[PDB]
């Protein structure tokens, strides 16, 4: 491929994908697997994608675009980073570069739940707009496409549509305009809304490649912390303040949506299991609402901070 | 195939040129003083190399053909013509503020449902011009537009961006006109130009002649292509049914709505089919009852390359006369009789040019071209009316 | 069809400098001395008198195949020639140099301002081309066939890896079409060298146009020297296509390859040739070169052409009762009896030979030239006998004689 556009500001590869096959005329998709990778047998994915490589060739000739640069900022890999661990994210950054889409999926935790959450495509009405009005063009962008948030950061709620990704697996869609929005009234949850605002500024932080706490380390963080909060019993959870300050920070519809319903009865919980020896890293959303209820007084990045200094 | 050559940005005077990549990246537009200079070229004529044999002074000297070149009045209108016409086609054509991402936007419809006036956007308009070069054959169509579309790099790479600007593209018309063979000359002379392959992957995948259509002025703005020049525009009069006006039609949507600039040329037989037209005619020896100072000039710069060992820097009214007598006008024409008639003069060993020796030059081996010189010797419509293509 | 290793020469001409193609060829040879080695004779006759009836009968009609004369018009068609293949080489220079730091830096310095002017990369302009019309036997392809066979066909180059296919003969054809001359090119390419390529590039899907631009892509692969297209007259009055659609063809066809192009015809196709402007004048690109028949004088004294033709041809003889020295009368009866044309010269002594070596006669007279030439020679009888006429259009009549 002799043009290949460069990503825009704050976008997803398989969008630039989308659009390279636009430029052109492409309108096969085998044509535009051919032509861009030479292999026919890969699949499009949104989020964690694989076959980089190829495509930090293709832009080689730009000197700012290296292979690190696509997978941190214009795939969703800052959401997983800080969580998995060490040695898994340096598994995870070797195996984006070559042709293995299931070991990527694996080596991390939601990416190897083997279900496509959510898999339709998402917009966001007023986003689009402002695109439109400074770029000219209309892009999928990581904001939206949040691992179980189904809403855009700032605005109030991402108006869905048909379709999705598994409908064609080959195939890679830009959004074109004329599908711009359709008006009709929807009302977002405002703690949620606060949610997305939190774990927003983490897609956009440096300081998240680097800074990946073990495991034991996020045991003993928490551990430190629920004894700081005084809530602790003698090696032992109150199981009562905890449920209590998360309810009162959010509701019981927005747990029901991002499925993490509270079973304060039973002794498997998603909130339960965090106090007790880590076993395996747990998804970003679980720690942005210990975050967000225990202590609203730090971001994420100072959250991280503090968790990888001890 | 061509040089990639890596852009730095000037600072033009213009307003409207003010931040395109594209148009402020071009060479710095020539002054008249650079419109007669930067054409100019001549044989270097050592005087070492003159006392060599035959054989080498006779090998050295048909190199005049083509390595001699001298700008007429002509060529400084055509200049700045093709100068303006390549330099405003890029400002409705902006990479930066978003609107050549809604040229190339667009023309994803057209190849979708095959209809060349599917617009996706309205705000997006053309500003690109049109040319018609029309002249007498032998008048220097080409020769004259491969040295003043010669100071463009072609192929410039923009890092900013990923683009690979084409500057100009040149073509020409299939041997009849065909319709399939216009779309494909476009993706052979491109992927030589570039190192690609585009007609393996346009046209092999048999498509019809809409979407090849379609497809072809996608590709030449997913390149910023700036100029596209087609060459023998009369090979479309012996076209199949319908072919002469479905490419005009073409040729004037592609200017207007696509936007890319496109220049046509073609010998006058080609006003019938029928865009601002540029006529050319051969150099009249009488403009104001004196000779005419453009062909004073030409036929002084040419007798100043002469490997005759017995050479005469004078030249003489008479001589110049039969030149003129035997040539009709015709540049072409010209330039070969002085290099046969130096040839021959070799040949024989008396090594000084007279007009007995041009015309017997001119009647042994000019035979084929005879009744076209003679009928603009004539000068009578009725006999012009048949060749001599005036 | 046998590579010939590459050994390089230098010339004296500035304009060639250091080109392989060049310089890998035979070196310049003056045209006076480049008509010194076309000159043949068949050799070893003498003390063949006494062999017998029949071995010296075979032995005589080889005639026509191992004589070779050299005439004044020879000396032209060499030089073009050779100007003709060198010169078509400069444009391709294949060993160059550091391009893109010296165009880099002439952009830089123009664009800063230090440097007024530039001039960046230039395209090659129409290749040159050559029509040579006359009339049926007069040596037009015996005498391509003794000028090219000087210069190696393939030649291999040890640095780069070209197979320099120097020059290239294909004829046109019967049906006047023009898929069948492009086609030819790809037939004639694969009896030079040895690789096939009218499996690959001579289908039926491709078209003209695309048969012509991949028959421009193995034209500068190879570095192909020059294209001999021999009876161009074939193509007049074709059911293909119109009287445009090949005119047209020839411009086209011209302006793509960029290899010199020659055309061999007859005074037929000159007809062809001078219907519109553009296509008389690349026609005649680099000259056109009409021949004639010999005149046996010039002016008002005897021809030194005919004479050195003659008495040369006459010391070949294998007669036992032969004539020392050749008489006015025969030679007289001999032009007569012939016009001037090459094969009613060389068929025509050789026909008598025999016929006085079977009558047991061992002597030729122009009772026996006249006898062989009104029994076996009927079919040329019109035609001249019209050049004994000299009238034009009496000869335009038939379709092959000098008009
Ligand atoms: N102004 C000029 N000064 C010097 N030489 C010239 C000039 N114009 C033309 N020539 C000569 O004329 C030759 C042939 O002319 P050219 O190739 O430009 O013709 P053309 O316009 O393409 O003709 P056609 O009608 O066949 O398309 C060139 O090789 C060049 O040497
Ligand atoms: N210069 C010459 N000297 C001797 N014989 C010649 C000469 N030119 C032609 N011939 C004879 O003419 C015969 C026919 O020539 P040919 O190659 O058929 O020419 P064409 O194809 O134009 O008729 C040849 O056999 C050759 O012997
Ligand atoms: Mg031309
Ligand atoms: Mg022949
Ligand atoms: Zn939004």
């Amino acid at each position: 491929m002799r043009n290949f556009p460069v990503p825009y500001s704050n976008e997803l590869i398989y969008s630039t994908i989308a659009r390279a096959g636009v430029y052109q005329g492409i309108v096969s998709p085998k044509q535009l697997l051919d032509e861009v990778y030479g292999n026919r047998k890969v699949v499009a994915t949104l989020g964690l994608p694989s076959h980089l490589g190829v495509i930090a060739r293709h832009l080689h000739q730009t000197g700012r675009y290296a292979v690190q640069q696509l997978i941190y900022e214009h795939t969703l890999f800052p959401l997983y980073a800080p969580f998995v661990g060490k040695e898994r994210r340096d598994e995870a950054i070797r195996l984006m570069e070559y042709q293995a889409q299931g070991a990527v999926h694996l080596m991390l935790g939601v990416a190897a739940s083997r279900v496509k959450s959510d898999n339709r495509f998402r917009y966001c009405p007023d986003c689009v707009a402002l695109q439109l009005n400074r770029y000219g063009e209309a892009f999928w962008q990581r904001d939206w496409y949040l691992p179980a948030l189904p809403y855009c950061p700032k605005h109030g709620a991402l108006v869905f549509f048909d379709r999705a990704v598994d409908d064609h697996r080959h195939q890679f869609w830009a959004l074109g305009h004329t599908e711009l929005l359709s008006d009709y009234p929807k009302d977002s949850l405002s703690q949620l809304t606060a949610l997305a605002a939190y774990i927003a500024p983490l897609l956009d932080a440096p300081r998240a490649q680097e800074l990946s706490p073990s495991l034991e380390q996020w045991t003993l963080f928490y551990q430190r912390l629920a004894q700081d909060l005084g809530l602790t019993k003698s090696k032992h959870i109150r199981h009562d303040l905890v449920a209590e300050r998360v309810r009162q920070t959010f509701s019981d519809e927005a747990l029901e949506k991002l499925d993490l319903k509270l079973a304060e009865n039973k002794d498997t919980c998603w909130l339960k299991s965090i106090f007790r020896k880590h076993r395996k890293a747990f998804s970003y959303l679980q720690h942005s609402i210990v975050w967000q209820a225990l202590l609203p007084k730090l971001t994420v990045i100072e959250a991280l901070q503090q968790a990888s200094a001890l | 195939g061509a040089t990639r050559i890596q852009a730095v940005y000037r600072d033009t005077g213009v307003e409207a040129y003010r931040d395109n990549p594209f148009i402020e990246a071009l060479p710095p537009l020539q002054e008249s003083v650079n419109s007669a200079a930067s054409l100019k070229s001549s044989l270097q004529l050592t005087s070492s190399d003159l006392q060599k044999s035959r054989v080498i002074r006779a090998h050295t000297i048909c190199r005049i053909p083509d390595d001699y070149f001298q700008p007429l009045g002509t060529h400084l209108l055509l200049s700045e013509r093709i100068s303006v016409m390549i330099r405003g086609g890029y400002v409705g054509r902006n990479p930066k503020t978003g609107d050549l991402q809604k040229h190339l936007q667009n023309g994803y419809e057209r190849v979708q449902t095959g209809e060349l006036e599917t617009f996706r956007f309205e705000e997006a308009r053309s500003t690109a011009q049109s040319l018609l070069l029309i002249g007498c054959s032998g008048s220097g169509k080409t020769t004259s537009l491969h040295r003043i579309l010669a100071t463009y790099p072609q192929v410039i790479y923009h890092r900013e961006l990923n683009v690979e600007q084409v500057v100009y593209l040149k073509i020409d018309c299939s041997h009849n006109g065909s319709l399939k063979e216009i779309c494909l000359n476009f993706f052979r002379a491109l992927d030589r130009a570039l190192g690609s392959n585009y007609e393996r992957r346009y046209g092999l995948k048999r498509h019809g002649i809409e979407t090849m259509l379609a497809l072809m002025s996608q590709i030449a703005n997913a390149h910023a292509l700036g100029l596209l020049v087609i060459d023998e525009i009369q090979h479309l009069s012996r076209s199949r049914s319908g072919g002469s006006q479905e490419m005009l039609n073409f040729f004037v949507t592609m200017v207007n709505i696509i936007g890319v600039p496109v220049m046509l040329i073609g010998t006058p037989k080609a006003r019938e089919i029928f865009f601002g037209a540029i006529f050319w005619d051969p150099i009249q020896q009488t403009q104001r009852g004196k000779p005419n100072q453009e062909w004073i000039a030409f036929t002084d710069n040419l007798w100043q390359l002469q490997l005759l060992q017995r050479k005469d820097a004078l030249l003489s009214d008479e001589v110049r006369d039969v030149w003129y007598e035997l040539s009709q006008g015709v540049m072409d024409i010209v330039v070969k009789l002085f290099v046969l008639a130096q040839l021959r003069a070799l040949a024989l060993g008396n090594e000084r040019i007279t007009a007995g020796l041009l015309r017997q030059v001119y009647q042994d081996e000019l035979k084929p071209v005879h009744p076209m010189l003679e009928a603009l010797r004539s000068g009578i419509p009725e006999r012009i009316a048949r060749y001599s293509d005036l």
